[PDB]
């Protein structure tokens, strides 16, 4: 019955603030300790703070004591986490975690992605990684210069799933993301089989299908 | 800590493992508030008999101290956890006073405590020279010499070990399945009231 | 009141079950039911405690169960050494214990033996003392059940009749006796007196007369 | 504040082995408020254990938590392929004051498969925009350790390449790596021979794949 | 070994008094609970009374409450069932039993594993009464005997030819007549040709009344 629902992913520019919501259902809201856990990419879990809705007395970790405020609304069973003066180091995924006083189990939300940058949202350019002519061959797509995360890459509209390696994106020095998606196929079918990578970037509403042909 | 806290009832009802009845666990609950509606509106309970307090009324009352006694017993033995009752568990393991004020909560825990082949981790006291006083705990494991010969600390003919395992299997009858028991004791004394409802 | 069947019988190898019905303050409220096996002339032996658990050394042919207000002792593979009396017992809400009525368990299979009957007239010494006692001795019969009837000529005799309860002798057979008290005038008034010993559907009739 | 330090940082084992992960506490912590989490890459943390030893719904019996006071232990009696991940321990309670351990990565130990290397010249359409990206692929290898050196006319590169690794494949327990050299179109046309050199344990010698700019 | 022995039974008139005692050995009597159970001869058991190790708890059956009282002396390892206002229904064999475990009601939880041999208590309005011995004359074998009529209390002992004749002898159980007196007959079977040769004498002995009778039996 108990379930934590957080608000959608956001993109904030540096210096601004963001207020993530966390809607709880099941009645165990008021009598619970509702915390906020943050995880920067490539890092571990970090406890920011918590609050008990019955008391409204929030407690904070020292690292977040200044720019983070955690509120609670017993009338709607929703917790909030508001961080001001956002920096690119605050780009992370934010979870609301809750412990009911009647159990030892922890209830988690699905997480909320907050990307902090000013390099405006941008669709990606898709360049081919053509298979070389000189038993197995490799071909791929270079999904370069997009913002923000994420992009989705499929091959032949999902009809090709074996051997596909879609690498995690890298944040280039330009502030735009870039990733490569490759697939190894038999060298005998390069002239017979058609390979098309389907890139979808929902933030910018960009769909791109690129045909990768031999050189 | 002396500033409005949540009563840690979780580490009582929701613990991974309970204590054997002869060594029943007791936690003292003091200076905190708790939403008892989560308790008396729960359907996960097979026994919720209150004495001296109305269950649905626990949020409107405050108490000086609250005592939570927890253990595991057989199904047919649950009815002994009541004031004025007698039996193997009430006489030798856990005994409530005639004037008890609180509630006796029990639920089937075969899914948590029974194992194929039998789980023999839970035990009870077979005998005691005299009946237990209310809220008295006996953890003695001394072998009793019921015969003419000294026992020297080993089981024998008339040399009995005072405890015996329950033998919990998943296929036992319901009356013979493990049940987790929690005994809430509400104490309303002359002290300031600390454990309140909300 | 804890009621048991008065008697339960069965042949060797067969399995029998003794019932034990009580109230909600006894067999119905507490799983503290115990069964006892009592041989003639000896103290009761614990066979079952807490419905099903048997003491160390008890044959596992003795099983115990309980359903609602009724305990059940089950003896599988009846052996001749199981012929005894069986008593259930239980704890009460009054903190007391109560015993059942008992159950005579009789393992079958023994050949029936008809009784030897000897009827004695009043001795001349007793008649001289203004008394008369007819003596009807019954021995060497099995099983124990037997019915005795006295007759003056051909009409039944009302009172003056004392009869033993049948008991076992040295060769595991039953022996009984019946005594008819009469005045010496009643003895010589009828031509004959008869002792009719009925055992397992067959009647033995011995007759004595004053003149003969 | 309470500090949870886990040990070891990385745990290198093979499928079928027994994993023993440690979580050290700076103070005595009630065993009723300690949890364990499993996290696979790109996934939210999965609650494994709560109350020191209670298994969450659906968690198999091969995961067991134990300990008290300051030493807590998560044991995996027999490692499956799906268990190789990062595991965190968390102190919590009925007060807003929780801490997490830094985590322990359980990765596989090595059977030797060498990487298949492929180099990709920049696309012509990308060269129309003034930027050239050369992509070197290291495919289906293991162990994770691998070196990628970029060579432009046999001049070793540095500071102009970015690497990305896929996570341990759920099927063959292999890794894959992609290094992207980035040059301006001007610099890219200044040189002819572009090569990425791959050093790896499964390779008797460093393997080099190259192409001359302009050849078909 | 664990052992319980009962003493102090016998005969008592209706209304009168009698005291039983139970001796214990082979176990710590100081921390056990003992009970009394009685048995109508030829029928079924019934509980009587119980007492804890410190006499703090004492219970009685409703058929004996107000009339019966139990007590114990742990220094002598002895249990007492003081008895009076005795009725005819109180005539029974009285047992002394305990459980294997200490505990007042532990006897009911796990069963009464150690019993005593019991002691007979007979409630009759009864003074001693000696028997009359009449011969039962015989009328290729023949049966003769002698009748031991109207006596109290049990028992009598009958032998033939001062114990020399044991083959063919059957002495029968006695009747408890409505008058409250016992009557018994003993019979021997002998070959027919030895009636005018051998002498047959039955030897009755009723020790309560100091009766010793030698009656000879012979053909009519
Ligand atoms: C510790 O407590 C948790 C939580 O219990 C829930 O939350 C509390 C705040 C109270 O409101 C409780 O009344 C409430 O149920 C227990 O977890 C829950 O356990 C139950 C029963 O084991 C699970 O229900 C089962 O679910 C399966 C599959 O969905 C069904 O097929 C069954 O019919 C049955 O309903 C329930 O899913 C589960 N809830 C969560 C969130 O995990 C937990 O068992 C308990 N542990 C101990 C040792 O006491």
């Amino acid at each position: 019955e108990v379930q934590l629902v957080q608000s959608g992913a956001e993109v904030k520019k540096p210096g601004s603030s963001v207020k993530v919501s966390c809607k709880a259902s099941g009645g165990t809201f008021s009598s619970s300790v509702i915390s906020w856990v943050r995880q920067a990419p490539g890092q571990g879990l970090e406890w920011m703070g918590g609050i008990i809705p019955l008391f409204g007395s929030a407690n904070y970790a020292q690292k977040f004591q200044g720019r983070v405020t955690i509120t609670a609304d017993e009338s709607t069973s929703t917790a909030y986490m508001e961080m001001t003066s956002l920096r690119s180091e605050d780009t992370a995924v934010y979870y609301c975690a809750k412990v009911s006083q009647w159990a030892l189990i922890l209830f988690w939300g699905q997480g909320t992605l907050v990307t902090v940058s000013s390099a405006s949202t941008k669709g990606p350019s898709v360049f081919p990684l053509a298979p070389s002519s000189k038993g197995t061959a490799a071909l791929g797509c270079l999904v370069k210069d997009y913002f923000p995360e994420p992009v989705t890459v499929s091959w032949n509209s999902g009809a090709l799933t074996s051997g596909v390696h879609t690498f995690p994106a890298v944040l280039q020095s330009s502030g735009l993301y870039s990733l490569s998606s490759v697939v190894t196929v038999p060298s005998s079918s390069l002239g017979t089989q058609t390979y098309i990578c389907n890139v979808n970037h929902k933030p910018s509403n960009t769909k791109v299908d690129k045909k990768v042909e031999p050189k | 800590h002396h500033h409005t806290n949540l009563c840690p009832f979780g580490e009582v009802f929701n613990a991974t493992r309970f204590a054997s009845v002869y060594a029943w666990n007791r936690k003292r609950i003091s200076n905190c508030v708790a939403d008892y509606s989560v308790l008396y509106n729960s359907a996960s309970f097979s026994t919720f008999k209150c004495y001296g307090v109305s269950p649905t009324k626990l949020n409107d009352l405050c108490f000086t101290n609250v005592y939570a006694d927890s253990f595991v017993i057989r199904g047919d033995e649950v009815r002994q956890i009541a004031p004025g009752q007698t039996g193997k568990i009430a006489d030798y393991n856990y005994k409530l006073p005639d004037d008890f004020t609180g509630c006796v909560i029990a639920w089937n825990s075969n899914n948590l405590d029974s194992k194929v082949g039998g789980n023999y981790n839970y035990r009870y006291r077979l005998f005691r020279k005299s009946n237990l006083k209310p809220f008295e705990r006996d953890i003695s494991t001394e072998i009793y010499q019921a015969g003419s010969k000294p026992c020297n600390g080993v089981e024998g003919f008339n040399c009995y070990f005072p405890l015996q395992s329950y033998g919990f299997q998943p296929t036992n009858g319901v009356g013979y399945q493990p049940y987790r028991v929690v005994v809430l004791s509400f104490e309303l004394l002359h002290a300031p009231a600390t454990v309140c409802g909300k | 009141v804890v009621t048991q069947p008065a008697s339960v019988s069965g042949s060797p190898g067969q399995s029998i079950t003794i019932s034990c019905t009580g109230t909600s303050s006894d067999v119905g409220g507490y799983n503290y039911v115990s069964w006892y096996q009592q041989y003639p002339g000896k103290a009761p032996k614990v066979i079952i405690f807490e419905v099903g658990n048997r003491p160390s050394g008890v044959s596992n042919r003795f099983s115990g169960s309980k359903s609602g207000n009724t305990a059940s002792l089950t003896i599988s593979g009846l052996q001749a050494e199981d012929e005894a009396d069986y008593y259930c017992s239980s704890y009460t809400s009054t903190s007391t214990g109560v015993f059942g009525t008992g159950t005579k368990v009789t393992v079958l299979g023994q050949p029936k033996a008809n009784p030897t009957v000897t009827l004695f007239p009043p001795s001349s010494e007793e008649l001289q003392a203004n008394k008369a006692t007819l003596v009807c001795l019954i021995s060497d019969f099995y099983p124990g059940a037997v019915t005795v009837a006295w007759k003056a000529d051909s009409s039944p005799v009302k009172a003056g009749v004392e009869t033993t309860t049948p008991s076992k002798q040295s060769n595991n057979k039953y022996a009984a006796s019946s005594y008819l008290s009469l005045t010496p005038e009643q003895w010589k008034s009828h031509r004959s007196y008869s002792c009719q010993v009925t055992h397992e559907g067959s009647t033995v009739e011995k007759t004595v007369a004053p003149t003969e | 504040a309470i500090r949870m330090t886990q040990s070891p940082g990385t745990l290198s084992l093979s499928p079928g082995e027994r994993a023993t992960l440690s979580c050290r506490a700076s103070q005595s912590v009630s065993s009723s408020y300690l949890a364990w989490y499993q996290q696979k890459p790109g996934q939210a943390p999965r609650l494994l254990i709560y109350g020191a030893s209670s298994r969450a719904t659906g968690i198999p019996d091969r995961f067991s938590g134990s300990g008290s006071g300051t030493d807590f232990t998560l044991t995996i009696s027999r490692l499956e392929p799906e268990d190789f991940a990062v595991y965190y321990c968390q102190q919590y309670g009925t007060s807003p004051s929780w801490t997490f351990g830094q985590g322990t990565k359980v990765e596989i130990k090595r059977t030797v498969a060498a990487p298949s290397v492929f180099i990709f010249p920049p696309s012509d359409e990308q060269l129309k925009s003034g930027t050239a990206s050369v992509v070197c692929l290291l495919n289906n290898f293991y162990p994770r350790e691998a070196k990628v050196q970029w060579k432009v006319d046999n001049a070793l590169q540095s500071g102009n390449s970015q690497e990305s690794v896929t996570e341990q494949d759920s099927k063959d327990s292999t890794y894959s790596l992609s290094s992207t050299l980035t040059l301006s179109k001007a610099d890219y046309e200044k040189h002819k021979v572009y090569a990425c050199e791959v050093t790896h344990q499964g390779l008797s010698s460093p393997v080099t794949k190259s192409f001359n700019r302009g050849e078909c | 070994e664990v052992q319980l022995l009962e003493s102090g039974g016998g005969l008592v008139q209706p209304g009168r008094s009698l005291r039983l005692s139970c001796a214990a050995s082979g176990f710590t009597f100081d921390d056990y609970a003992i009970h009394w159970v009685r048995q109508v001869p030829g029928k079924g058991l019934e509980w009587v009374s119980g007492i804890s190790w410190n006499s703090d708890t004492i219970d009685y059956a409703d058929s004996v409450k107000g009339r019966f009282t139990i007590s114990r002396d742990n220094a002598e390892n002895s249990l007492y069932l003081q008895m009076n206002s005795l009725r005819g229904e109180d005539t029974a064999l009285y047992y002394c039993a305990k459980s294997s475990f200490p505990g007042y009601s532990s006897g009911w939880y796990y069963g009464l594993d150690v019993w005593g041999q019991g002691t007979t208590v007979t409630v009759s309005s009864a003074s001693t009464k000696g028997p009359s011995v009449f011969p039962l004359a015989p009328s290729g074998t023949a049966a003769l005997g002698c009748l031991v009529k109207d006596y109290f209390p049990e028992p009598v002992t009958v032998s033939w030819n001062s114990g020399a004749l044991t083959s063919g002898v059957h002495t029968f159980p006695a009747v408890l007549q409505s008058s409250g007196l016992y009557s018994l007959s003993s019979v021997v079977t002998v070959p027919s040709s030895s009636l005018g040769t051998q002498t047959y004498i039955c030897n009755v002995n009723h020790k309560p009344s100091n009766t010793k009778v030698d009656k000879r039996v012979e053909p009519k």
